[PDB]
């Protein structure tokens, strides 16, 4: 029934990893396998860590919500979340920041150049002839006009100044990252 | 006008208007002025706060004279 | 017919400054930029704030924001 | 098939990183208990784990090439190899990869007196639940195979990270304890690693806030020897912990608006100098 | 003196290759862009010509 243990040296937290550090003197002849109450020891020394470890924890601010059961992907208005703080003790990356994209020739011609990044309207634009809102690019979209309009082939000669325009668009994009 | 009160006066002024608005005493004179150097700081401040804003004009307002 | 130009000089000689002749929503945290770097006027009289804004299904109208 | 493409993005480097899978790998001399070892462990750490199943002519400390190859094939970072010899009985060495080259490896060897899952009871428990770790020892703060290791294994088991916490999933421990306080040169206390699960019984010392908590041991019991170590470059210890990078007299007041302190300074009203005008003078005094 | 031709100085701070981007008065103590900024202050002149057409019509005039 005690709940209050303590012990002379303090004990660390980190409580965004649910961690409790000790640092008090431990006893070879208590640990070792020649010890028989070795496990009752351990069992007991890290009960009192979890206690204290838990004293801690329940006594962190913590947040509850008003939402319902069916809401989006969050809590309850029933369950008391505690509200973890970020964990103190660093641990190494998994990979580098992802920094590693470069800078391209246009974004520098874009900075010379007054230029302004265009804004993203969307992909649908006003076909003035035919009354309807006929996308840019894309399924059929306003690009691919002059394939099936009724009017050597000039539809091919499209069709392959365009496709060529794609093939020059991933050309340079490939020196890009040589840069 | 400052230098045309006691300065206590002055001080008891500025005491009681901080209470409301950041205030800031001051006698204006091209040679022999006070409170030159302060405003000089408080406005240099206020540019600092807005140093996403690469101009910051600041202007005068008050009675005639 | 939106902008309306606006001379300057003793003669009226310069006229880059332009002035929206249509009403304008301006913003929270608006302030004029100087006169000098200003070319776009938007009269303080032709700010909008607040827009009555009718419900087509509800039927009623309200002066909103 | 554009399923790849998030393939490649769920792999390649994030400002948040992702949780650290482990890949258990069994060498070629598994032995059986090994592979019990590498079950109980393997699911203590799941649903973060890849298992390979068959033999793998690794030496860790000779070519570690073909760990490389595998952080990189599997996207786990944390692995583990299943070794035995009469040098090494009942080892397990325990990586880390940054990028995908080595960040650590460790050596540690279990010692005869390990327990299984199989040798205790079980309670009501949840996979993939969020554990709790204690850490007894002095050692782990300062020396630097205890650094090592503790990092290691908070590293291996914390899971996903998260900032709100359902008081439902603290469900068990893990205890990591050194076998005893040593000074320098003395051979290096093997760790000791537990599980426990979690009780909570009423206390009315503190209130109706605070339980009473006890514990059970549940699984794991293991000791670990400590072996050759390989201890990361410092070029890559100090580049392996960059923040992402995600306002002096500026702070986001409560109500979210940007607020400005001003700081003026003294006001010296004594170095100002009153004007002395003609009615102030008692020279021009009258009766 | 050589040094201080603009072709010179455009050698010295390492800008050869921006040539299609250059404007006219740009110089020593102007950028591009800065021409840009001093050319606001002349601007929304609209260019006629001796027949009395547009050239082009003034910079935010436009009957469009």
């Amino acid at each position: 029934l005690p709940v209050t243990v303590e012990k002379p040296i303090p004990v660390v937290y980190d409580l965004g990893n649910l961690a409790a550090f000790d640092s008090n003197v431990l006893d070879k002849n208590d640990l070792d396998s020649s010890n028989a109450r070795r496990e009752e020891k351990i069992k007991s020394l890290t009960r009192d860590n979890v206690q204290l470890l838990i004293n801690q924890l329940l006594s962190l601010p913590m947040k509850t919500t008003t939402e319902s059961v069916g809401g989006t992907g969050g809590q309850s208005s029933v369950m008391t979340l505690l509200q973890l703080p970020d964990p103190t003790t660093d641990l190494p990356r998994e990979k580098p920041l992802p920094k590693a994209k470069a800078m391209t020739k246009w974004e520098k011609f874009a900075a010379k150049k007054g230029i302004k990044p265009k804004e993203r309207a969307g992909k649908m634009i006003y076909d003035e002839a035919s009354g309807e809102w006929v996308p840019k690019w894309g399924y059929k979209g306003a690009n691919k006009k002059l394939d099936d309009q009724w009017l050597i082939d000039p539809r091919t000669l499209n069709r392959a100044e365009r496709k060529r325009l794609v093939k020059k668009n991933e050309k340079q994009q490939r020196r890009n990252m040589k840069n | 006008k400052c230098d045309l009160v006691p300065t206590w006066v002055a001080a008891a002024w500025v005491k009681h208007l901080s209470k409301e608005r950041p205030t800031l005493a001051f006698h204006a004179s091209i040679t022999n002025s006070f409170g030159k150097g302060s405003l000089i700081q408080l406005l240099r401040q206020f540019s600092q706060l807005h140093t996403d804003r690469k101009q910051i004009s600041v202007g005068f307002i008050g009675y005639p004279n | 017919e939106m902008f309306k130009v606006i001379k300057t000089g003793k003669s009226r000689s310069k006229s880059w400054k332009r002035m929206i002749t249509k009403h304008t929503f301006v913003g929270e945290g608006f302030t004029r930029r100087p006169v000098k770097m200003e070319r776009i006027i938007r009269p303080s009289a032709l700010r909008q704030k607040k827009a009555n804004v009718t419900h087509p299904e509800l039927g009623v109208t309200v002066f909103l924001p | 098939n554009a399923r790849a493409k998030r393939a490649l993005v769920k792999r390649e480097a994030k400002l948040v990183e992702n949780v650290k899978q482990a890949l258990f790998i069994p060498g070629q001399s598994c032995n059986k208990n090994l592979h019990d070892i590498m079950v109980d462990l393997s699911a203590l750490k799941k649903p973060d784990m890849k298992r390979f199943n068959r033999k793998n002519d690794i030496h860790p400390f000779e070519d570690m090439s073909p760990l490389e190859f595998f952080s990189e094939k599997n996207d786990c970072s944390l692995m583990v190899l299943m070794t035995s010899s009469k040098k090494r009985k009942n080892n397990m060495t325990f990586i880390r990869t940054f990028g995908y080259k080595i960040y650590d490896m460790i050596e540690l060897m279990v010692a005869d007196n390990f327990k299984l899952l199989s040798d205790f009871k079980k309670l009501t428990f949840t996979v993939g639940l969020k554990p709790m770790f204690t850490f007894q020892g002095a050692a782990f703060d300062t020396h630097p195979v205890y650094k090592q290791i503790k990092s290691l294994f908070l590293d291996f088991f914390r899971g996903e990270s998260t900032d709100l916490q359902d008081v439902a999933g603290l469900q068990h421990v893990i205890s990591m304890t050194i076998q005893g306080d040593f000074q320098d040169g003395e051979p290096l206390p093997n760790v000791l690693f537990r599980v426990y699960k979690l009780k909570s019984y009423k206390s009315d010392q503190g209130g109706k806030r605070l339980p009473r908590i006890e514990l059970v041991e549940i699984g794991p019991r293991l000791d670990f020897k400590i072996g050759r170590i390989h201890t990361p470059s410092p070029d890559m210890v100090t580049e392996a912990h960059k923040k992402p990078k995600q306002k002096k007299n500026v702070e986001l007041d409560i109500m979210g608006d940007k607020l400005g302190r001003i700081h003026m300074g003294k006001q010296d009203l004594g170095k100002l100098q009153t004007r002395k005008m003609k009615g102030l003078k008692s020279k021009f005094d009258q009766g | 003196g050589t040094g201080k031709k603009e072709k010179s100085r455009r050698i010295r701070e390492g800008d050869t290759k921006d040539g299609n981007l250059r404007v006219k008065g740009e110089n020593f103590y102007r950028d591009s862009k800065r021409v840009k900024f001093l050319n606001m202050y002349t601007s929304g002149k609209e260019i006629r010509n001796k027949k009395g057409n547009l050239i082009r019509a003034a910079s935010f005039q436009d009957s469009t």
